[PDB]
């Protein structure tokens, strides 16, 4: 009984996603003027991590970046003068996320030890010392963002999604729903919202005061590794292991658009939009970042500047430049 | 979306014939390496056999090595295992466990407690 | 022994040598 | 003012004499990523190494090595072993004794050789209570072609140094999943990542030796490769 | 039969949202990229006089 | 090995001395009287170093006491053939030391246009700056000053400020190239033999080995020469003080043998426990390679000592060194950077990016 009101109930879904299909994007926007072939130059390279860089976060400011990697450092980078800033040393080497903070008081990060340590950048001491530990995951935390300096929002390995208080440091909100392990966040522009993408192919919106997923989109045909709002936030993109990339859309709730190519058979680590949201950046394991033009579906073209996986990828919040971690412990910035 | 709805199963007598017929659905059946496992009553689960993408090289477990037969349908993307002689031990419920990955000889997590990519499962279990 | 010292000696040598026999040949002719 | 520049520019100064202070350390200490099964004794292992994740530490010859065993995740490491892929090697341990779960470690072995992310890390492969393997092949009771019917047409390896005092029942046994092993190495392994198989008990006084000289021949191989001789 | 139990309702309130076609959700996204394309110093590259990473 | 300068005072000498038939100079021996109507022999003279010494030369004095004539001629009879017996008129060694010249020359040309074009593919790439191709540049470096030190030589002198630092130029420029093969063959014999060799630890301690100390014993050299026989362009051999060069380097091409030994012998172990004729398919590869790099061509004519020039040994090891002392250089180019599965993967990785 429970198998086949399920099913029944997934039928109409169905149904109404192909009653307000009523064309394509690609044929309602074939006419607009492309944004032709675009060259991104390095302008410059962050050297100075001993192994790979996993995950990498911009300041507000646009101007400093942290950047994580597998040997045990935070180095917060000034991506103008290309100086260290800070060099945090974490406990666990094995470190997969880290965020800065809106304010650029705390910088968190978390891996395999299970625990989003806040730093505090703003201690009056000499150097940083660890604010706050946040226990109560019990798998692999895959993302770690900031709503503000009070509030995270994290993902683990463990189908969960959590809201935390970092004065307190306990878990408020828990998010359930995955099925899969979960690999990236997104936060809409007001924080209300967030998008949330596992390994089981499907990306969930969830509500951050009501701890409810609103919607939840399928379409991909493998682990979702990456995902990001456009940037007004009625939108996202993410990306997969089945090498392609996909358009959803909140108020429409289909998939908009496909970004696939068929030379392409490498999974993406990262996407991201650029400031307007026409191009989309996602970052490939074929060892560079393609850029995508967002309404056309078309390669615009190609950042190819990293010697291993490219990692993270970040559009600072002016877009005046991208920046792009690998596998090759080295952090490029493009423009 | 992703979905994979077994058929066949039910009650046959041991050294019976049955045919398990797992239909994919919302993804291009071609690339991925898939799988067959399966979960005896009180027991965790096992992995029973995988075919790779154009069926060129098959593995089995053993215990069921010359028992069973595994062939893939590309035309209409539709996975198969021709059972031959069955034994009291083969009672379970046979899931059809897709690759992960797209392009790519592992197969990492097919035999998970809560793996994504498995079909709901179809009883088969043998008696007189 | 490294060939091409020994080499290098011996061109020297051989030059030396040569000049010597044009020498004796003068020599020779005025004798003659 | 260019206060602020110098200041900037003197702590960059100071920040990276430190990491390449901590850059010797880090490239001189080794890392391994332990990995088995509830009843494959991966916990005996660690105990022998007296010289949310587990951080092991023993001293051979004067070099450290890191041993990281993994406990808090869930069954799922598709995603969480792509942090592995720079390690020394992986301490893959294998339960030997139970027949039952010995093709799953098969399967397990070759997605961690075939993975596009640890296709180039060596595999220090362990296979423990080999002392519970032979009582139960004295037994009888418990036969291994019911599990792999390949086995009935096996015989003992030329290349074997059995143990004095040992049955030749069991020498055929312990070497047929020995080799079982070592067909996916073989099938696909290039010169790229290379198996070591051994045979552990628990009552072993060793296993931080042979993980100390297994490296050691990683190490080897890895400079040579790059002078093109292997 | 419990974990089922609750897949009913939780499908059932994804299910209520007041959709819209995709058609005036698809000129959103041509509405944005054209309101923020002068803003945006990657679709059209900027004079290195106001870049700063030059 | 009399100098012309040595043989001109001896005659000088000797026509001093000279200045019946009567006494009188030929040029080069002082007649005695003779008796009337005699053959006159007197020993080939002790002052011409290339004489025969066993030998007389031969005068006829007349009946009439006068030095006999020359049938049709004013000129005087004598008979030097018994003087001249070692003495010939041709050449064999004129075209030999040509062709020496004319192998090495070519082949220490094609040496430093696929050397140097090499060094620059180990320059500019960042990716490529590894201290194992530090070592490399320092020995592609080698193979060119060897390859020029020489050039200059053959061009200076066999085409005395100039000539006196052209050899110790070329004798330094030598021992650096036996030497940084050494410092190869020690790098590579520290990868596999010591238990995780530190790479950084030990490079600077190379860099002054595989430059310096060959400068430590040519230089004192230099210093020995100079302070004892200063005589001559130093192109010349004063006995066992040509032994003050040769020695350090021959023991340098000892150690690259026993090292080559030791790397051979635990190449073999790593290819036994990776199928036995497949272990001759990659050893054998592997090996061969490894003669070019180690320089273990020099081991087979390494203790010979100086031996005549007519002599087959000289004959074939001058043909068999000059021909694989020049082309090392350029096997060593190809085969550790344009045969390499490293340097081939980015010029086309740069070729399909540009």
């Amino acid at each position: 009984q429970l198998r086949q009101e399920a099913e029944q109930l997934k039928n109409q879904i169905r149904d109404a996603r192909k009653a307000c299909a009523d064309a394509t994007l690609s044929q309602i926007t074939n006419n607009i003027d492309p944004v032709g072939r675009i060259q991104m130059r390095t302008r410059r390279t962050l050297r100075g991590h001993l192994a790979k860089i996993y995950a990498m976060h911009w300041g507000t400011d646009s101007r400093l970046l942290v950047s994580a990697s597998q040997d045990g450092k935070l180095i917060i980078w000034d991506s103008y003068t290309t100086n260290k800033v800070h060099a945090i040393p974490l406990r666990s080497s094995w470190v997969m996320t880290c965020a800065y903070a809106p304010s650029g008081n705390y910088v968190a990060c978390g891996g395999l030890d299970n625990i989003c340590s806040i730093y505090n950048l703003k201690t009056r001491e000499g150097n940083v010392r660890v604010s706050r530990e946040l226990a109560g995951h019990t798998g692999y935390l895959s993302c770690c963002r900031f709503l503000d300096d009070n509030q995270i929002v994290t993902s683990s390995g463990d189908t969960t999604c959590a809201l935390w208080d970092i004065e307190t440091g306990q878990q408020t909100t828990t998010f359930t729903g995955h099925t899969g392990d979960v690999m990236s966040l997104s936060l809409a522009p007001d924080t209300r919202l967030f998008v949330s993408g596992a390994c089981d192919a499907s990306a969930k919106l969830w509500d951050v005061r009501e701890g409810m997923c609103r919607q939840t989109f399928t379409g991909h045909e493998s682990d979702i590794n990456a995902i990001c709002f456009f940037p007004n936030g009625n939108a996202f993109a993410t990306g997969s292991d089945d090498a392609t990339c996909r358009l959803f859309d909140l108020r429409a709730d289909q998939e908009l658009m496909t970004y696939s190519h068929d030379n392409i058979i490498c999974g993406i680590t990262s996407v991201s939009f650029s400031k307007s949201g026409r191009l989309l950046l996602a970052g490939y394991d074929d060892f560079n970042c393609n850029v995508w033009d967002a309404l056309k579906a078309d390669r615009a073209g190609v950042l190819a500047g990293h010697d291993n996986r490219v990692s993270c990828l970040g559009v600072t919040d002016d877009g005046m430049a991208v920046a792009t971690g690998s596998w090759d412990s080295f952090l490029k910035i493009w423009n | 979306q992703v979905q994979l709805q077994e058929s066949g199963g039910g009650l046959v007598q041991p050294g019976g014939s049955l045919r398990l017929s797992c239909a994919a659905s919302g993804f291009t059946f071609s690339n991925y390496k898939m799988n067959w496992v399966r979960q005896a009553p009180g027991k965790g689960l096992e992995w029973v056999s995988d075919i790779s993408q154009s069926g060129a090289s098959i593995s089995y477990t053993g215990s069921v090595k010359g028992r069973f037969t595994i062939s893939r349908d590309n035309a209409k993307n539709t996975l198969y295992l021709q059972m031959n002689s069955l034994k009291p031990e083969d009672t379970a419920v046979y899931y059809c466990a897709r690759c992960p990955a797209p392009f790519t000889r592992d197969c990492f997590d097919v035999t998970s407690t809560t793996y994504a990519y498995r079909g709901q499962g179809t009883q088969v279990t043998v008696s007189s | 022994s490294v060939s091409e010292i020994q080499l290098m000696h011996n061109l020297g040598k051989h030059l030396n040598s040569m000049e010597r026999v044009e020498w004796l040949r003068k020599k020779l002719q005025d004798v003659h | 003012q260019r206060n602020e520049e110098k200041a900037q520019r003197e702590a960059n100064k100071k920040i990276e004499k430190q990491l390449q202070k901590d850059k010797q350390v880090y490239r001189a200490t080794h890392r391994l990523l332990l990995l088995g099964a509830d009843n494959s004794g991966k916990s005996t292992i660690v105990k022998q190494m007296r010289i949310g994740i587990f951080e092991t530490k023993f001293q051979v010859d004067k070099v450290n090595f890191h041993m990281f065993d993994v406990g808090g995740q869930r069954d799922e490491r598709r995603k969480w072993i792509q942090c592995f892929n720079d390690v020394t090697a992986i301490i893959f341990v294998v339960d030997s004794s139970d027949y039952n779960r010995l093709q799953e470690a098969l399967n397990l072995f070759k997605s961690i050789w075939n993975n596009r992310w640890l296709r180039t890390i060596s595999v220090i492969l362990f296979l423990n209570k080999q002392d519970l393997l032979a009582e139960k092949v004295l037994a009888g009771k418990s036969k291994i072609e019911d599990y792999f019917p390949e086995f009935a047409r096996y015989t003992t390896p030329e290349d074997a140094t059995p143990e004095p005092g040992e049955d030749p029942r069991v020498t055929r046994a312990k070497y047929f999943i020995r080799d079982e092993f070592l067909r996916i190495s073989t099938a696909s392994g290039d010169g790229r990542h290379y198996c070591y198989p051994h045979f552990t008990c628990a009552v072993d006084t060793e296993n931080a030796r042979r993980i100390f000289n297994d490296c050691r021949d990683i190490i080897q191989r890895m400079h040579l490769r790059q002078y093109e001789l292997l | 039969i419990a974990q089922a139990r609750k897949l009913v309702e939780q499908l059932k309130m994804e299910a209520n949202i007041d959709r819209i076609k995709v058609s005036k959700a698809a000129a959103d996204l041509m509405a944005y990229c054209e309101a923020h394309a002068k803003e945006d110093p990657l679709l059209t590259p900027v004079p290195a006089s106001e870049n700063p990473f030059r | 090995v009399m100098t012309k300068e040595e043989q001109i005072f001896l005659l000088h000498r000797a026509q001093a001395q000279c200045e019946p038939c009567l006494p009188e100079w030929d040029h080069i021996l002082c007649w005695p009287l003779g008796a009337p109507g005699e053959v006159v022999a007197v020993p080939c003279p002790d002052y011409i170093y290339d004489f025969n010494h066993k030998g007389h030369a031969y005068r006829r004095c007349d009946r009439n006491g006068s030095w006999e004539l020359v049938p049709g001629h004013n000129r005087t009879w004598a008979n030097y053939s018994e003087c001249v017996k070692f003495l010939t008129n041709e050449t064999r060694e004129r075209e030999v030391f040509d062709r020496l010249g004319m192998i090495y020359t070519v082949g220490y040309s094609v040496s430093l246009a696929s050397l140097t074009v090499a060094v620059l593919i180990l320059a500019y790439f960042r990716r490529l700056h590894c201290t194992r191709n530090y070592i490399h540049m320092h020995l592609f470096l080698s193979f060119m000053l060897r390859a020029v030190s020489i050039f200059v030589k053959d061009a200076v002198l066999y085409s005395y400020a100039g000539c006196r630092v052209a050899v110790t130029f070329f004798l330094y420029f030598l021992a650096t190239n036996y030497y940084w093969i050494l410092v190869e063959g020690l790098y590579l014999h520290s990868l596999i033999f010591m238990a995780f060799f530190s790479e950084k630890k030990y490079l600077w301690g190379f860099t002054v080995f595989g430059w310096g100390l060959p400068a430590v014993f040519v230089a004192v050299w230099v210093s020995v020469r100079a302070t004892l026989a200063n005589t001559g362009c130093w192109d010349l051999s004063s006995g066992n003080k040509k032994w003050i060069i040769q020695v350090p380097i021959l023991a340098s091409i000892v150690l690259n043998f026993i090292l080559f030994i030791n790397i051979v012998r635990v190449l073999a172990t790593k290819l036994r426990e990776t199928d036995t004729r497949q272990q001759y398919r990659k050893l054998l590869k592997s090996t061969l390679v490894l003669m070019p790099l180690f320089g273990v061509h020099y081991i087979v004519f390494m203790a010979t000592p100086y031996t005549e020039v007519s002599g087959t040994l000289w004959q074939v090891q001058m043909h068999y060194e000059m021909l694989f002392n020049s082309f090392q250089g350029f096997f060593v180019a190809i085969i550790y950077c344009f045969c390499n599965g490293e340097v081939q993967a980015e010029i086309k990785k740069s070729w399909s990016r540009w």
